[PDB]
RNA sequence: ACUCAACACGGGGAACUUUACCAGAUCCGGACAGGGUGAGGAUUGACAGAUUGAGUGUUCUUUCUCGAUCCCCUGAAUGGUGGUGCAUGGCCGCUUUUGGUCGGUGGAGUGAUUUGUUUGGUUGAUUCCGUCAACGGACGAGAUCCAAGCUGCCCAGUAGGAUUCA
RNA sequence: UCCUUGUUUUGCGCAAGGUGAGAUUUUGGGCAACAGCAGGUCUGUGAUGCUCCUCAAUGUUCUGGGCGACACGCGCACUACAAUGUCAGUGAGAACAAGAAAAACGACUCUUGUCGGACCUACUUGAUCAAAAGAGUGGGAAAACCCCGGAAUCACGUAGACCCACUUGGGACCGAGUAUUGCAAUUAUUGGUCGCGCAACGAGGAAUGUCUCGUAGGCGCAGCUCAUCAAACUGUGCCGAUUACGUCC
């Protein structure tokens, strides 16, 4: 492995606060940053009939979720990673998968 | 993953539900769920705190416990909070609760309806509506509606200015619908769907 | 041993479209879902999101 | 759907219900005591216990014509 | 069905018990930290009776049950376990 | 469920389950004890044989094994894909994809009413313009939203090229 | 927007051309007022009023057996496959598509509070002799594995067979053998090879369905349901036209 921080979320304008600002700490602030960035957004798509009984003209609804995914890289910091990560914990339903 | 999301989703559903139902007449409105790593912070947003929190904290600690046994948290990985959301008029859910309570206690139709619509439009709401269906007069149901101010009903901009709520009132000789709408003076941040404006 | 061994057995084996039962109610008719391992269509999905789903299109 | 009300083909001996079959003063029928010799009372048993951990306490076996039995661990030492 | 005593000791020092609605047995705290194991139906029966006696306050949501137990509950229990208390919530805070 | 808004529809492609329906057997999931049960109590489970579709203690014979809430009797409670969709909520379909709906102030009439919302042109559109006792608003239309085509900034050790040397 | 200074009233706009990735609701969706129907649903729900039933039950019954949208002269609805020589049919060789799908279930071994396996698929073997099957090893929690996703329609200067016939066109029915799925495949469950084809059917009456451009039509794949089985439904891609752009009969 290397140090790979991934960020996943259910909406945009959530990810951007975490990534695109508040990984500031590793950016130009103290140490090197190699920044790759963002990945295929996936769609989770659940088609569902609209009538609670059997009648009608056979209408439907389609519902959707969006996933959002991000990814950034650091070249062996030796427990500066503690600092860098911990400052943004922010926004409900953003999760942070550090490797 | 695809899965982590759905976990958070189904969680948030069940959570919401159990509070909405079993905690009544406090003007329950919303929650929020979030995590900081290795904690869970769930706030609760209801008009009247002194009922929520209990006399010395019995009620809040109660809820805590309930949750922990279901979703299999340890203590100190779950903590709950209360908040007053003041300006009661500008929540659908709040006024839906209140209106329900009165109809269950054998108040009329039009009297009860009006009383809501007052308190709403005094809070500064752009317009509101209220509906009641079900029994009234006797036989063949009936539906009636009461309207004040103005509101939009199309687009996706009535899904960001108008949040609604629907509840039941269980009575003898019929169930009875009730519903309350309420268009806000504000968005969820800011946005106006039309209305071009010239700033000199 | 006797009657107890012969009562409630063949679907604590778990098989077929029996022993499903939705999370939201307990109804097992009208399809529990296997699609991304959610359950909602038995309390209908028109009634409940709060999962993050919306019709955009 | 639809429904009706009537069940009776019937008119057999139906089952009796199982009901406890009582033994009275069960301990004294097992433990046997004797004429007193040397001022010491000699206690014997007509019931011998089963050798399994579950039955290892005080729990006795049984006695039928053609078999011996243990109601605790459901076992047979056959006669 | 004498897991009674265990169940009642899970009550006292919590004030709350929860169980799924299911006919197949499972432990009704999912962890108690005393690691008891009880069926499902047995549990359900216990709290049912005490409910009718006014000692319980019942809540159902989804496919589950949330059990809170009153001021009244505390009385009944203390007499059955032959023990005084300062009170259930004061110990917890 | 029965014209259009029944008839590859009830997410209904069901071996058992699912399942309502048929033949047969089982279990209390009858809470709450006011009314009855000594140390045995009232009570639970069962090998073997027999009954039986059943090496199913269902039940009996037999004996052993166990909380005394379990057990016995009335009241009551409960559960139900039982009835009623012409008791009812919610949701959906349809009327109706058509451009429609309503009030205020002013004007005209003693008023039932009308003007605004009209003859004309124009537009998918009560969409606009012209004439004009009307003016200014609110819903529907329009707009806001989602996807597709082109493009800027961003980006690569999960995208893919160029050159050199062997 | 621009221009034709055409057309129009200077107006609202309209037609043709130009500019351009795109030219007129740019293209396809979602949303959608007021007033209603005695439309459907009590078989979606701890959504329910009043009634019915309640210990030899209309409850529970994941209990054993049968029945279910399945049982057979016959009418009707929707679907799929054909009557072949415009790829047309069995054989061969060449190129070639994108949305999407998979991960956790108290047992296990790990220490002191947690690893691995129940899901996909590759390679190799089996194969010193059919398919279907079998077995061992490895990767992937998904833009990493599968995957350079070698789809089918299609193409051929492949000297390929076939020849107008109900024929090698179509198969419906029908017998035998075998393996897998599952606790249980008997009323054949699903594959997979032999025989049955000499069973229909040779472009289809009255009448009738919905469509204006990447559309109609042809063709294939995935998701859905889910031990097993899709002629269905939902979604994505490939090959890709004819006619009209009008009227009120």
């Amino acid at each position: 492995q290397r140090v790979l921080v991934k960020m996943t979320s259910r909406n945009a304008k959530a990810v951007e606060n975490v990534m695109t600002e508040l990984l500031l700490h590793a950016r130009n602030e103290k140490v090197v940053l190699r920044g790759p960035v963002r990945l295929p957004t996936r769609t989770l798509k659940v088609t569902t009939r609209k009538t609670p009984c059997g009648n009608g003209t056979n209408t439907w609804d389609t519902y959707e979720l969006k996933i959002y995914k991000r990814l950034v890289e650091l070249r062996a910091p030796t427990e500066l990673v503690k600092k860098i990560t911990s400052f943004p914990i922010d926004a409900g339903v953003d999760v942070a998968i550090t490797i | 993953k695809k899965r982590m999301i759905i976990r958070d989703g189904v969680f948030y559903a069940e959570l919401f539900e159990f509070l909405k139902r079993e905690l009544a007449d406090d003007g329950f409105a919303g929650v929020e769920h979030r995590v900081t790593s290795t904690r869970t912070e769930i706030v609760i947003r209801a008009t009247k705190t002194r009922e929520v929190l209990g006399e010395k904290g019995r009620r809040i600690r109660e809820l805590t416990a309930c949750l922990q046994q279901r979703f299999h948290y340890k203590e100190g990985k779950l903590q709950l909070f209360a908040e007053r959301v003041e300006v009661r008029g500008l929540s659908a859910m709040a006024q839906a609760e209140s209106l329900r309570f009165k109809l269950l206690s054998n108040l009329q139709v039009r009297r009860a309806a009006m009383g809501i619509i007052r308190h709403v439009m005094e809070s500064g709401a752009k317009g509101c509506e209220v509906t009641v269906g079900g029994k009234i007069k006797g036989q063949r149901a009936k539906s009636m509606t009461f309207r004040d101010g103005y509101m939009i009903k199309s687009g996706t901009a009535h899904k960001n200015f108008v949040d609604v709520a629907t509840r039941h009132c269980h009575l003898r000789a019929g169930t009875l619908g009730v519903k309350v709408k309420i268009m806000l003076p504000k968005s969820m941040q800011n946005e106006e769907e039309i209305l071009p404006d010239v700033i000199t | 041993m006797g009657h107890l061994e012969q009562w409630r057995s063949r679907q604590k084996i778990g098989m077929g479209k029996g022993s499903r039962h939705c999370v939201i109610c307990s109804n097992q008719k009208a399809v529990i879902r296997k699609y991304e391992l959610n359950v909602c269509r038995q309390c209908f999905r028109e009634n409940a999101a709060n999962i993050g789903f919306s019709k955009l299109r | 759907k639809g429904k009706k009300k009537k069940k009776k083909v019937f008119t057999k001996p139906k089952k009796p219900i199982h009901r406890h079959k009582l033994e009275k003063m069960r301990a004294l029928k097992y433990f046997k005591v004797t004429e007193n010799d040397d001022g010491s009372f000699k206690v014997e048993r007509t019931r011998d216990e089963c050798p399994n951990p579950v039955c290892g306490a005080g729990v006795f076996m049984a006695q039928h014509k053609d078999r011996k039995y243990c109601g605790k661990c459901h076992l047979t030492y056959a006669a | 069905k004498r897991s009674r005593d265990d169940v009642y000791r899970f009550f006292f020092t919590e004030g709350v018990i929860s169980c799924k609605k299911d006919p197949l047995g499972t432990w009704t705290g999912s962890l108690g930290g005393k690691t008891f194991t009880v069926p499902s139906i047995q549990v359900m029966q216990l709290m049912r009776s005490m409910k009718s006696r006014g000692l319980i306050k019942e809540q159902f949501a989804w496919r589950h049950f949330y059990w809170f137990l009153n001021d009244e509950g505390v009385e009944y229990l203390r007499k059955y376990l032959f023990l005084p208390h300062d009170a259930v919530p004061n110990t917890h805070k």
